[PDB]
């Protein structure tokens, strides 16, 4: 729901964001502090979804 | 025996060293940008922004 948004943690994984980016299933796609195509070289930990 | 009898030369050397040291230390300032490192900020945002 709106006031009870689900929260999940992503860690210890390998993620191919290319298949998510080229996918047209997502109507709108805005990445703020990182370039959309620059997610395949740098990476992080404790991803919050 | 007596020390600190050559204060002027030591002061000149200290002034030069301190000026160089603060010039070197100035590189760690964001200056209003996202980060103070060129390589990492280059690999995060598209060249348009």
């Amino acid at each position: 729901s709106v006031y009870a948004w689900n929260r999940k943690r992503i860690s210890n994984c390998v993620a191919d964001y290319s298949v998510l980016y080229n996918s047209a299933s997502f109507s709108t796609f805005k990445c703020y502090g990182v370039s959309p195509t620059k997610l395949n070289d740098l990476c992080f930990t404790n991803v919050y979804a | 025996s007596t020390a600190s009898a050559l204060g002027k030369l030591q002061d000149v050397v200290n002034q030069n060293a301190q000026a160089l040291n603060t010039l070197v230390k100035q590189l760690s300032s964001n200056f209003g940008a996202i980060s103070s490192v060129l390589n990492d900020i280059l690999s995060r945002l598209d060249p348009p922004e």
